């Protein structure tokens, strides 16, 4: 599942010309070995550019988001939206904001509720979880959704 | 022994509601024989539909094991 | 001419059982017919729909 | 740098500290409270509510409380060359205790417990009852 | 028609000579099918098929709770080779050659 | 006032471990009910299910108790 | 007896403490 | 033994490994009379089949009290 | 509580800080809600062919559809 | 019970 | 020649495990009420119940230590 | 026929015994649908067996105490 | 007769058993103020609500204690 | 020989410890079922290894106690 | 005579279990304060009633292993 | 000629508890595997080693009492 | 003096009794020391609180050991 | 006659009880390797050099019982 | 040589009960060492002092048993 997050307004530079090629470049790299791909979007500009080549496989968009500051369009909903549509692998695509003359686009591998599953998370012990681990991991892996699109979008705008 | 132990299992759940039913039922008796007053009687009422509702569980219970214990699969 | 209504097995068995089963259909009268009218309900609308 | 506790207290919208060097902070974590101290261990902790109390190392007796709905608790250990303690207090809603109020709060139980007394749905009657638990919060810790 | 809930059941049944013969093939030629509208439905079909699989897999299977894996002491081809590996090699490329 | 009374006694010696589970019991209700209050009546359902053992057992050495003060 | 009538309307009644009055 | 009093069936594990083993019909139907009649549509049971069923619409409680 | 009901933490920690958010002094109270507004437009797809597109101004209604 | 790659007397 | 006495105090022990258990449950309620405030009176509820059934263990074993005493 | 009565008396503690471990039993249940309610069958089964181990060593006191009680 | 000084005495377990379970609720209690500082008064209200049920239970162990010390 | 039946009496009393034993199993196996439930078939696996001793140490303890009781 | 030191050696019983309700109530003291210290006495406090009511009952057993010494 | 017999009775009640014991070791592993289910094989280890132990002390324990029902 | 003796060792019991009360505390100690270091100070005069306490109790009744061995 | 024996009995029943206290050991050890594998060798050593100690505690148990036998 | 090995046996009991309070410290002395090692040797530091009590009490009691051995 790719996160592309871009605008709804135009003269943004080409920033979500950017975007939208990376986009290009991981679903033309992930459909090779065969990774079935469905694309979330954030913003009517990415829409228009993956459209027509794209476009059987979108899954779900938002729009008329930034009117608004940001966490107005809170980013709980997204990732509550992405938690109900669990994918296996989930990929954001984003700009970062470096300076105000200066950015620069990511690709955010972000982990998912299989990959946790699939691993025993021994990282972690060190690390004393008040709750229990089993019990606090799925309320802690929402809000590392939400934390994640929240940065990644601030540095988008 | 594992027969002698089923059959001890099943004569227990078997006999669980009859007990319910008939040695609390002698000492409800007692209690009824014993007591005279009027305020004694109204709290024993109320013991009284207690067993009521202890000889339905004891009923549900028997008829759980005795399901479990006349399944067969074949 | 009888001893029935004096009995302990009236007071312990007879006016408890028989009295909880109609407190008990008097406060659950609605409840029960409605559990129990579920199913021929849905049969009836089923048939209609399918008849239309 | 120095051997204190280097606090940031953070909410989405005010970041309240970022490296403030204080001597202890008390938290309410989900079981229960706790206080937070240089030199405890790495620990992770989920919050349910109440009112953070920070303690600075030039204050010593004077405090700061601070309202926390929900979040999480991070303490790290101290590296080697900072020589300082870190600590980071994540809340999703950081209010002061100056800025809260009874009446709206009472007001807001109340239609709360109007709403969830049709309880009919899971969810309606969860919310019934954390709100309860929120606004019960907000009462005994607003002055 | 009238309301086909207004008419009485055995009415029905007694106009109606099709479903008469669904009932006998089921109730009558049986007496332990389930008493659902459709026992030949596929999901009653399948659930008879896993329900006939796990019966046979308690009843034969060698496990922590076995009911017929009992007094065992000259095995069977099957539990031999499923027990020695190294046997059923040796047997398997002798019978080859 | 003999043997009989010392061994109606001695039966009694049960009664504290029926009390420790059913103390048990309830307090795992209470807990379970402080955690997630909108399964109180399933939890309550269960216990009262305990108890349907639980009393019985302790109604039985009563019982066996008066029948050795009285055998 | 038959249960006549061409409706499909599934009708149940609730019983009061009163008798019927003519 | 010689085999001609061998067991005369197969184990269910081989068959299926066959793609043989069939798992239904707890019951059965002897008559391919019986056997058709949901197939036929039009004469499930003939004439004198239906007129003799008519006489089993209830159960007769004047022969299970004689 | 919530893993029960079907319920992320993310939508309780919103419907819980929408909560506070009520219980605040009227001059923040209206700096907080105003910069906590929603609006969004959720655009449905299945390879192509719009399914459905809906506008969200509330939180309780934007978590529940 | 458990497989293993070695064969005891009795069953040789 | 004193065995009336023997016996009574000897049916008299089960006021420990009674204890124990009312301990436990009244434990289980403080935490659970520490823990969810806003529910203290269906915690109280069910304490009440067990507290009755468990002094109603405690005044049997009690009345049984009279009747073997003063039999 | 003093000790036999004694001797039942005093079979007659496994009872109180086995009621501990009854409780603790029903308490997991408790606990096991607080924390899971999705999940109501696959642990009354268990709860069901368990108990049914210790209504076995109950019924076993049990018939032992009548067995030393006439013999 | 001494013999009821036996008697006595073993009427006195109950008070250990009690004074378990006491240490429990109020261990409970200590935690629980812990755990929610705040309130630290409707935690002690149910405290004293046990402690009154399990004094009045020792005390009546130690009324039957002189009962049968005495006689 | 009466001191016989108070052996095995007193044989018999270890079902108390035993029964405990059980219960605290199968509560941890209920535990696991309500936590990781995907992974029941270890744990009644676990579970069952645990009652094949329990149960073996349980048969000793009515075996030898009958012996003290024929012997 | 001799047989009062029995008394008071099962008084001393007594005397153990209430050490043990004693050393169960100390810990969550102890737990109490290393996880939340800001409110240490009061958990003192708390901790000063609990333990002068179990002072208290260990006193009068004390009391009572002399009366049943001496008499 | 029962005083042995008593011994072997109080071993056996020995082994009771070494039994509990056994059992606590299980439900603690089944806690362990449903937490950490991938460091099962250590953690089993770990408990055969324990459960080793424990067989050992429960075997000398029937040991010395078949010795105490004859020597 | 063999009553005396019996009652010496019956102090024994109780000062076991007190060992395993004083393993709470000991306990409890090393938890909150793991969670939190810098309360060492505090947690261990606690402690030895306590532990007075506890030693008080223990010197009492091998006090009156020494006196029910004597006297 | 046979005291010797009742005394050896005893002290199997306190070999019993050190079984138990064995448990908890292996019990939190299986627990701490579920929660922090990498130190579990740590771990695993601090819990050997405990039940080296109860061991030997337990062997000195099982000297002073076979002494007792000896007279 | 009857009374004496008695007092012993009991003694020994006593030590039992030791041995099973210890177990308790050395479990939380594990739990702590896995949920934060970097004081390990300062956990270690209060098992010891926890030692210096609870075996010097043992001591006491084995001290005891061989006096009331050869009293
Ligand atoms: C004290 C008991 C003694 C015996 C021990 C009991 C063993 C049996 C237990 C049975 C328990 C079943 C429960 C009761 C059934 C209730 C429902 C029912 O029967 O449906 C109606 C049903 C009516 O049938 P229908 O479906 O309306 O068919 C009517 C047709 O139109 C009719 O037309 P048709 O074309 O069918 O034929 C006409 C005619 C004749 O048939 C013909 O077509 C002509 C051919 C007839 C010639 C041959 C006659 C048969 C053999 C000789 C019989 C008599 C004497 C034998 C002498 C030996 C040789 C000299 O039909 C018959 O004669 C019917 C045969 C009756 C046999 C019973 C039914 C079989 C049930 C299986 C019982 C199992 C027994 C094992 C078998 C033995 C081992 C293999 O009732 C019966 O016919 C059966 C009678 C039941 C027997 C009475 C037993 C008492 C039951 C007590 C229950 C109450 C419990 C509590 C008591 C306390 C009260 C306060
Ligand atoms: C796999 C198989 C599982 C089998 C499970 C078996 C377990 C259940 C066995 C319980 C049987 C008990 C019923 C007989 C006892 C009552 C005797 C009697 O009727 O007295 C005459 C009664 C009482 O009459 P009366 O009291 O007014 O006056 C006459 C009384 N006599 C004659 C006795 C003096 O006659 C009636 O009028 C009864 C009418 C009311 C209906 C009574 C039935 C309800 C009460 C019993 C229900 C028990 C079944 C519960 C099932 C629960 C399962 C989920
Ligand atoms: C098959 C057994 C299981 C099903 C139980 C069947 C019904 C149970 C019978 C009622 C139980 C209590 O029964 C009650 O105790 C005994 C029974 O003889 C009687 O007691 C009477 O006989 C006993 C003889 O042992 C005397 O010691 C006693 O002094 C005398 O009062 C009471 O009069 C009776 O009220």
């Amino acid at each position: 599942a790719v996160l592309a997050l871009s605008s709804d307004k135009g003269l943004c530079g080409g920033v979500n010309s950017f975007v939208a090629k990376q986009a290009r470049i991981v679903i033309k790299e992930n459909e090779m070995a065969g990774n079935a791909v469905q694309v979330y979007g954030v913003g009517d500009k990415i829409r228009s550019a993956l459209q027509r080549t794209f476009g059987d496989r979108f899954k779900r968009i938002m729009t008329e988001v930034t009117r608004f500051p940001w966490n107005f369009g809170q980013a709980c909903i997204i990732a509550d939206r992405l938690m109900q549509d669990n994918p296996a692998r989930l990929m954001v695509i984003y700009n970062h904001f470096k300076s105000a003359v200066a950015y620069d686009t990511l690709t955010l591998n972000v982990l998912t509720p299989t990959q946790a599953a699939q691993s025993a998370k021994e990282q972690l012990n060190t690390f004393e979880f008040e709750p229990e681990k089993t019990d606090v991991w799925k309320d802690l892996q929402d809000f590392y959704y939400a934390c994640t699109v929240f940065g990644c979008m601030l540095d988008n705008i | 022994r594992f027969y002698f132990m089923y059959m001890a299992r099943t004569t227990f759940q078997a006999v669980r509601p009859l007990l319910a039913f008939s040695v609390f039922g002698e000492v409800m008796k007692l209690v009824l024989a014993t007591m005279s007053s009027g305020l004694f009687s109204f709290l024993f009422s109320f013991v009284l539909a207690f067993e009521v509702f202890y000889f339905f569980l004891q009923c549900y219970i028997s008829y759980t094991f005795l399901t479990m214990f006349f399944t067969v699969l074949f | 001419s009888n001893t029935v209504l004096s009995n302990a097995w009236f007071y312990s068995k007879t006016f408890p059982f028989g009295a909880v089963f109609y407190m008990l259909g008097s406060y659950f009268y609605r409840d029960i017919r409605e559990k129990l009218w579920k199913e021929e309900k849905s049969l009836i609308h089923t048939a209609q729909e399918n008849k239309n | 740098f120095k051997n204190q506790l280097l606090l940031t207290l953070s909410s989405p919208s005010e970041a309240i500290y970022v490296r403030t060097p204080v001597r202890s902070v008390t938290v309410p974590g989900s079981e229960g409270a706790m206080t937070m101290t240089n030199g405890h261990s790495q620990t992770v902790a989920r919050l349910k509510a109440g009112e953070i109390i920070v303690r600075k190392g030039e204050t010593g007796d004077e405090v700061e409380r601070f309202f926390l709905s929900d979040g999480f608790v991070l303490f790290k250990s101290p590296e080697d060359d900072s020589g300082c303690c870190t600590a980071e207090v994540l809340g999703v809603e950081v209010v002061p205790v100056s800025m809260l109020d009874k009446e709206s709060a009472a007001t807001a139980l109340q239609e709360l417990l109007q709403q969830g007394a049709g309880a009919t749905d899971e969810w309606t009657k969860a919310r019934t009852l954390l709100g309860q638990e929120l606004l019960s919060s907000v009462i005994r810790a607003a002055p | 028609n009238p309301p086909v809930w207004k008419v009485n059941t055995n009415e029905w049944l007694d106009s109606d000579q099709y479903w008469q013969a669904f009932v006998e093939k089921h109730h009558f030629y049986s007496q332990y099918q389930p008493g659902v509208v459709d026992p030949e439905a596929p999901q009653e079909v399948e659930a008879f098929k896993q329900a006939w699989h796990s019966r046979m897999g308690k009843f034969n299977d060698r496990s922590d709770t076995p009911m017929l894996y009992a007094y065992m002491n000259e095995l069977p081809s099957w539990e031999y080779y499923d027990l020695h590996r190294s046997a059923f090699l040796e047997h398997m490329t002798y019978f080859l050659v | 006032a003999g043997v009989a009374s010392l061994s109606a006694a001695i039966a009694l010696m049960s009664v504290g471990g029926v009390a420790q589970g059913i103390g048990s019991l309830f307090a795992a209700l209470v807990s379970g009910t402080a955690r997630n209050p909108s399964i109180k009546e399933d939890l309550f359902t269960y216990t009262l299910i305990g108890m349907g053992f639980l009393e019985f057992l302790g109604i039985i050495c009563v019982l066996m108790s008066a029948v050795l003060l009285y055998s | 007896y038959a249960t006549l009538g061409s409706g499909w309307s599934f009708s149940k009644v609730q019983y009061t403490k009163y008798r019927i009055t003519k | 033994p010689s085999g001609a009093y061998r067991l005369p069936a197969v184990d269910y594990k081989r068959q299926l490994s066959r793609g043989t083993l069939v798992e239904g019909a707890d019951f059965y139907l002897p008559t391919a009379q019986e056997q058709q009649r949901l197939a036929r549509h039009f004469e499930p049971y003939s004439e004198q089949e239906q007129e003799e069923r008519r006489k089993f619409r209830f159960q007769s409680i004047s022969v299970y009290l004689a | 509580m919530w893993r029960s009901s079907g319920v992320s933490f993310t939508r309780y920690a919103s419907e819980m800080a929408a909560l506070l958010r009520q219980c605040l002094k009227e001059p923040y109270r209206t700096q907080a809600m105003q910069r906590n507004q929603i609006h969004l437009k959720e655009t449905v797809y299945q390879q192509g062919q719009v399914l459905t597109r809906e506008t969200f101004n509330d939180i309780k209604k934007a978590f529940e559809a | 019970a458990k497989p293993s790659w070695h064969v005891a007397r009795e069953h040789r």
